[PDB]
């Protein structure tokens, strides 16, 4: 009845500085279906963003994928901020470039 | 193609 | 690793708001090809893979007309369900449902199944024999009897055995290009010294079935190897990795090897 979201932040292609890429937040295995998901570039929510659309898997849990077009640079910090009912605080997981 | 009828619990 | 068709549906009541939200969607293997949302400006079944755009308007009108009749039942199903478990009209609730056929050696199905879950936990499932149902509790036990008095598991066997396999094939051929051609992974390995760790990447592959494996000096060592969840890339492909901390000295003595039906390739740093 109550299942915590599994978050994964990572690029479409191997991140290369100064070259176009996509950022992916994969929020998965979460239940119920209500969920707020935010992508962050150095603190602020970035507006120009579509997700996929809500769906769910074999075990009855939901999942989504949000994304942006973006170009990696050595100084810029990127993150994913997801909120669900199962957690007191909105979880902010930062994007590791080799992860 | 989706299955036409749905069943009532 | 056989081909599969799955229709996934979910109904979540939003108490205080309006009618319950309904999303239905179809998957051939790991590829969503169709979707429905009562929340979309024009709730109507519509394509989500190029090979399906191909189907005609009457096909759409019927798929949409049918799933539209699904939502109505599940709206009614939610109330029924809230009355079995004796549940105040104030909490949000979710009823989900799925139906699928899995392909045998030749054409004909290997496994068929339809099942329901209420608020996360299982509820009512069609048995293997496609002729009976297992209920989760007294509540679902009521549904079993309804189904049983309604002789309904035939109607359901009918689809699973006929329609399901039939269209599974139609869509498979009409999408041989993407559904039947495997994308093999562009693998490699990366370093990153902490002390040192070793990460084995597999990118841009279809389907998402893959096993990953690192070899110490001989065979399988999987006591501290990191097991990251296999993730969508965003295009039709997938992504995964496994990684190990090795004492910074014997590094090319570790080999991560990976199989995928698109022979079992073996690779190192």
């Amino acid at each position: 009845i109550q299942r915590t979201p599994k978050i994964q932040v990572y690029s479409r292609h191997p991140a290369e500085n100064g070259k176009s890429n996509f950022l992916n937040c994969y929020v998965s295995g979460f239940h119920p279906s209500d969920i707020e998901v935010d992508l962050l570039k150095n603190g602020e929510r970035i507006e120009k963003v579509e997700h996929s659309d809500l769906s769910f898997s074999k075990d009855w849990s939901f999942y989504l994928l949000y994304y942006t077009e973006f170009t990696p640079t050595e100084k810029d910090e990127y993150a994913c901020r997801v909120n669900h009912v199962t957690l007191s605080q909105p979880k902010i997981v930062k994007w590791d470039r080799d992860m | 193609r989706i299955i036409p009828r749905h069943l009532q619990l | 690793g056989s081909h599969s068709m799955r229709y996934f549906s979910a109904a979540v009541s939003r108490p205080g708001r309006g009618e319950p939200r309904f999303i239905a969607m179809g998957y051939v293997d790991d590829t969503q090809f169709v979707r429905f949302d009562s929340d979309s400006a024009c709730p109507r079944m519509e394509p989500r893979a190029p090979w399906v755009e191909q189907e005609g308007p009457e096909y759409w009108e019927e798929e949409t007309r049918n799933t539209k009749a699904h939502a109505q039942t599940d709206r009614m199903n939610l109330q029924t369900l809230r009355g079995y478990y004796n549940q105040s009209e104030a909490s949000s609730h979710t009823l989900q449902w799925m139906i699928g056929c899995d392909l045998g050696s030749d054409g004909r199905l290997l496994r068929g199944y339809e099942q329901y879950a209420y608020d996360g936990k299982d509820y009512l499932a069609l048995n293997e024999d496609l002729r009976s149902w297992t209920a989760a509790d007294t509540a679902a036990q009521i549904s079993k009897r309804k189904c049983e008095a309604a002789n309904v598991a035939e109607q359901r066997r009918a689809y699973l055995e006929g329609t399901c396999v039939e269209w599974l094939h139609r869509y498979l051929e009409n999408g041989k290009e993407m559904l039947q051609r495997a994308d093999p992974p562009k693998t490699h390995v990366t370093h990153h010294p902490v002390f040192a760790t070793l990460r084995c990447w597999a990118l841009g592959f279809y389907p998402a079935e893959i096993i990953l494996t690192w070899q110490r000096d001989g065979e399988d060592q999987t006591q501290d190897v990191e097991l990251v969840e296999t993730r969508p890339a965003g295009d039709g492909t997938f992504q995964k990795w496994a990684a190990v901390v090795v004492p910074s000295g014997e590094e090319q003595r570790y080999t991560c090897h990976v199989q995928h039906e698109g022979e079992p390739l073996m690779l190192r740093w």
